[PDB]
Protein backbone atom coordinates (compact mmCIF):
# COMPACT_ATOMS: atom_id res chain seq x y z
CA UNK A 1 0.00 0.00 0.00
CA UNK A 2 1.16 3.51 -0.31
CA UNK A 3 0.93 6.45 1.90
CA UNK A 4 1.77 10.39 1.54
CA UNK A 5 4.66 11.49 3.63
CA UNK A 6 3.22 14.56 5.78
CA UNK A 7 3.87 18.34 5.47
CA UNK A 8 7.89 19.42 5.09
CA UNK A 9 6.87 23.10 6.05
CA UNK A 10 7.79 23.08 10.05
CA UNK A 11 10.42 20.35 8.96
CA UNK A 12 12.19 22.90 6.27
CA UNK A 13 11.97 25.47 8.38
CA UNK A 14 14.48 23.60 10.95
CA UNK A 15 16.02 22.72 7.37
CA UNK A 16 16.59 26.78 6.75
CA UNK A 17 19.45 27.19 10.03
CA UNK A 18 21.70 29.70 9.29
CA UNK A 19 20.42 31.17 5.99
CA UNK A 20 19.56 34.63 6.28
CA UNK A 21 15.94 35.48 6.16
CA UNK A 22 14.88 38.05 3.21
CA UNK A 23 11.37 39.80 2.41
CA UNK A 24 9.86 38.59 -0.73
CA UNK A 25 5.91 39.89 -0.38
CA UNK A 26 5.67 43.31 -2.49
CA UNK A 27 9.43 43.31 -3.84
CA UNK A 28 12.30 41.25 -3.52
CA UNK A 29 13.82 43.38 -0.89
CA UNK A 30 16.94 41.89 0.62
CA UNK A 31 17.89 43.55 4.20
CA UNK A 32 21.48 41.84 4.44
CA UNK A 33 25.35 41.68 3.19
CA UNK A 34 26.78 44.76 2.66
CA UNK A 35 28.76 46.79 -0.56
CA UNK A 36 32.16 49.20 -1.24
CA UNK A 37 31.84 52.44 -1.33
CA UNK A 38 34.63 54.13 -2.99
CA UNK A 39 33.75 57.84 -1.80
CA UNK A 40 35.14 61.14 -3.34
CA UNK A 41 34.70 64.45 -1.50
CA UNK A 42 36.64 66.96 -3.40
CA UNK A 43 32.87 69.42 -3.88
CA UNK A 44 32.18 69.49 -0.16
CA UNK A 45 31.28 73.34 1.13
CA UNK A 46 31.25 73.24 5.17
CA UNK A 47 27.70 75.88 5.79
CA UNK A 48 28.87 77.58 8.22
CA UNK A 49 32.99 79.12 6.25
CA UNK B 1 14.97 13.88 5.55
CA UNK B 2 15.05 17.20 4.06
CA UNK B 3 14.84 18.53 7.85
CA UNK B 4 18.79 17.65 7.79
CA UNK B 5 21.09 19.22 5.64
CA UNK B 6 20.62 22.32 7.85
CA UNK B 7 22.38 25.08 5.86
CA UNK B 8 24.95 26.14 8.66
CA UNK B 9 28.58 25.91 6.69
CA UNK B 10 28.25 27.67 3.59
CA UNK B 11 29.67 31.32 3.69
CA UNK B 12 27.19 33.38 3.20
CA UNK B 13 27.17 34.65 7.01
CA UNK B 14 26.74 38.27 7.31
CA UNK B 15 26.39 40.77 10.23
CA UNK B 16 22.38 40.31 10.26
CA UNK B 17 21.15 37.56 12.27
CA UNK B 18 20.07 34.17 10.66
CA UNK B 19 16.56 32.38 10.94
CA UNK B 20 17.79 30.25 14.20
CA UNK B 21 20.95 31.91 15.33
CA UNK B 22 20.94 31.41 19.08
CA UNK B 23 18.54 28.52 18.57
CA UNK B 24 19.95 26.22 16.60
CA UNK B 25 23.91 26.86 17.87
CA UNK B 26 23.49 24.41 21.04
CA UNK B 27 20.96 21.84 19.77
CA UNK B 28 23.11 19.67 18.48
CA UNK B 29 24.98 19.16 22.12
CA UNK B 30 21.50 19.44 23.72
CA UNK B 31 20.88 16.21 21.81
CA UNK B 32 23.75 14.76 22.45
CA UNK B 33 23.68 15.41 26.20
CA UNK B 34 19.99 14.19 26.34
CA UNK B 35 21.17 11.14 24.59
CA UNK B 36 23.91 10.18 26.73
CA UNK B 37 21.67 10.45 29.74
CA UNK B 38 18.89 8.20 28.33
CA UNK B 39 21.82 5.31 26.36
CA UNK B 40 24.83 5.44 28.94
CA UNK B 41 25.68 1.99 28.53
CA UNK B 42 27.02 2.60 24.95
CA UNK B 43 29.18 5.63 26.44
CA UNK B 44 30.55 3.07 28.47
CA UNK B 45 31.94 0.71 26.10
CA UNK B 46 33.09 4.13 24.22
CA UNK B 47 35.34 4.69 26.81
CA UNK B 48 36.50 0.92 27.01
CA UNK B 49 37.08 0.52 22.98
CA UNK B 50 38.51 4.21 22.92
CA UNK B 51 41.05 3.13 25.95
CA UNK B 52 42.39 -0.10 24.24
CA UNK B 53 42.85 1.64 20.65
CA UNK B 54 45.64 4.52 20.79
CA UNK B 55 48.53 4.31 22.62
CA UNK B 56 48.37 8.05 24.28
CA UNK B 57 46.10 9.92 25.86
CA UNK B 58 45.03 12.54 23.12
CA UNK B 59 43.76 10.47 20.77
CA UNK B 60 41.93 8.00 23.33
CA UNK B 61 39.84 11.31 24.26
CA UNK B 62 39.47 11.72 20.72
CA UNK B 63 38.42 8.24 19.58
CA UNK B 64 36.09 8.57 22.34
CA UNK B 65 34.36 11.87 21.45
CA UNK B 66 34.00 11.27 18.02
CA UNK B 67 32.56 7.89 18.99
CA UNK B 68 30.01 9.76 21.24
CA UNK B 69 29.43 11.85 18.68
CA UNK B 70 28.55 10.07 15.97
CA UNK B 71 25.66 8.01 17.71
CA UNK B 72 22.71 10.45 17.74
CA UNK C 1 9.23 39.84 16.00
CA UNK C 2 7.87 36.24 16.79
CA UNK C 3 6.89 33.60 14.05
CA UNK C 4 5.29 30.31 14.35
CA UNK C 5 7.36 27.53 12.75
CA UNK C 6 5.05 25.61 11.02
CA UNK C 7 3.60 22.30 10.58
CA UNK C 8 5.36 19.03 12.00
CA UNK C 9 4.05 16.47 10.70
CA UNK C 10 6.38 15.16 8.00
CA UNK C 11 9.03 15.75 10.20
CA UNK C 12 7.34 13.64 12.63
CA UNK C 13 6.90 10.92 10.06
CA UNK C 14 10.77 11.41 9.67
CA UNK C 15 10.87 10.51 13.38
CA UNK C 16 8.87 7.05 13.46
CA UNK C 17 11.58 5.46 11.08
CA UNK C 18 11.81 2.34 13.22
CA UNK C 19 8.00 2.34 14.73
CA UNK C 20 5.94 -0.72 13.91
CA UNK C 21 2.46 0.87 12.02
CA UNK C 22 -0.59 -0.39 13.62
CA UNK C 23 -4.29 0.89 13.04
CA UNK C 24 -6.45 2.60 15.81
CA UNK C 25 -8.92 4.16 13.26
CA UNK C 26 -11.52 1.22 14.76
CA UNK C 27 -10.28 -0.29 17.79
CA UNK C 28 -6.55 -0.49 18.36
CA UNK C 29 -5.67 -3.35 16.38
CA UNK C 30 -1.93 -4.22 16.57
CA UNK C 31 -0.73 -6.83 14.08
CA UNK C 32 2.93 -7.25 15.32
CA UNK C 33 4.49 -8.97 18.28
CA UNK C 34 4.48 -12.66 19.59
CA UNK C 35 3.59 -14.73 22.87
CA UNK C 36 5.01 -17.90 24.15
CA UNK C 37 1.78 -20.36 23.95
CA UNK C 38 2.11 -23.77 25.90
CA UNK C 39 0.44 -25.83 23.49
CA UNK C 40 -0.65 -29.04 25.73
CA UNK C 41 -2.19 -31.58 23.76
CA UNK C 42 -3.56 -34.60 25.80
CA UNK C 43 -7.12 -35.58 24.37
CA UNK C 44 -6.46 -35.43 20.51
CA UNK C 45 -6.78 -38.27 18.82
CA UNK C 46 -6.90 -38.39 14.89
CA UNK C 47 -10.33 -38.95 13.25
CA UNK C 48 -9.91 -41.68 10.84
CA UNK C 49 -8.77 -44.72 12.63
CA UNK D 1 14.55 19.07 16.03
CA UNK D 2 11.88 16.66 16.27
CA UNK D 3 13.40 14.79 12.75
CA UNK D 4 16.36 13.88 14.64
CA UNK D 5 16.20 11.19 17.36
CA UNK D 6 14.50 9.31 14.67
CA UNK D 7 13.74 5.76 17.30
CA UNK D 8 16.07 3.27 15.34
CA UNK D 9 18.00 1.17 18.19
CA UNK D 10 15.04 0.98 20.85
CA UNK D 11 14.41 -2.84 20.78
CA UNK D 12 10.78 -3.43 19.67
CA UNK D 13 11.67 -4.96 16.43
CA UNK D 14 9.21 -7.85 15.13
CA UNK D 15 8.82 -9.70 11.76
CA UNK D 16 7.32 -7.03 10.16
CA UNK D 17 8.24 -4.24 7.87
CA UNK D 18 8.94 -1.07 9.99
CA UNK D 19 7.40 2.86 9.00
CA UNK D 20 10.57 3.35 6.86
CA UNK D 21 12.96 0.88 6.27
CA UNK D 22 14.57 0.71 2.31
CA UNK D 23 13.97 4.45 2.65
CA UNK D 24 15.37 5.47 6.32
CA UNK D 25 17.98 2.21 5.95
CA UNK D 26 20.44 4.63 4.01
CA UNK D 27 19.71 8.37 4.44
CA UNK D 28 22.71 8.62 6.53
CA UNK D 29 25.32 6.55 3.43
CA UNK D 30 23.78 8.79 0.83
CA UNK D 31 23.70 12.50 2.10
CA UNK D 32 26.95 11.55 3.30
CA UNK D 33 28.16 10.74 -0.05
CA UNK D 34 26.28 13.98 -1.33
CA UNK D 35 28.08 16.20 1.67
CA UNK D 36 31.63 14.54 0.36
CA UNK D 37 31.46 14.89 -3.10
CA UNK D 38 30.01 18.90 -2.92
CA UNK D 39 32.55 19.65 0.32
CA UNK D 40 36.11 17.73 -0.90
CA UNK D 41 38.63 19.78 0.88
CA UNK D 42 37.19 18.93 4.14
CA UNK D 43 38.03 15.23 3.51
CA UNK D 44 41.17 16.05 2.44
CA UNK D 45 42.17 17.89 4.87
CA UNK D 46 40.67 15.26 7.18
CA UNK D 47 42.68 12.79 5.97
CA UNK D 48 45.53 14.73 6.76
CA UNK D 49 44.73 15.33 10.12
CA UNK D 50 43.85 11.16 9.94
CA UNK D 51 47.19 10.76 8.92
CA UNK D 52 48.95 12.54 11.19
CA UNK D 53 46.91 11.70 14.28
CA UNK D 54 47.72 8.49 14.62
CA UNK D 55 50.16 5.92 14.54
CA UNK D 56 48.93 2.56 13.11
CA UNK D 57 46.93 2.51 9.99
CA UNK D 58 43.85 1.13 11.89
CA UNK D 59 43.44 3.98 13.73
CA UNK D 60 44.28 6.59 11.38
CA UNK D 61 41.16 4.97 9.19
CA UNK D 62 39.12 5.08 12.04
CA UNK D 63 40.21 8.19 13.09
CA UNK D 64 39.10 9.45 9.05
CA UNK D 65 36.09 7.58 8.64
CA UNK D 66 34.73 9.40 12.35
CA UNK D 67 35.94 12.58 11.76
CA UNK D 68 33.89 12.53 7.99
CA UNK D 69 31.18 11.05 9.52
CA UNK D 70 30.77 13.74 12.48
CA UNK D 71 30.34 16.46 10.23
CA UNK D 72 27.09 16.74 8.48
Amino acid sequence: DVVVLGSQEGAMHTALTGATEIQMSSGNLLFTGHLKCRLRMDKLQLKGM
Amino acid sequence: SVALVPHVGMGLETRTETWMSSEGAWKHAQRIETWILRHPGFTIMAAILAYTIGTTHFQRALIFILLTAVAP
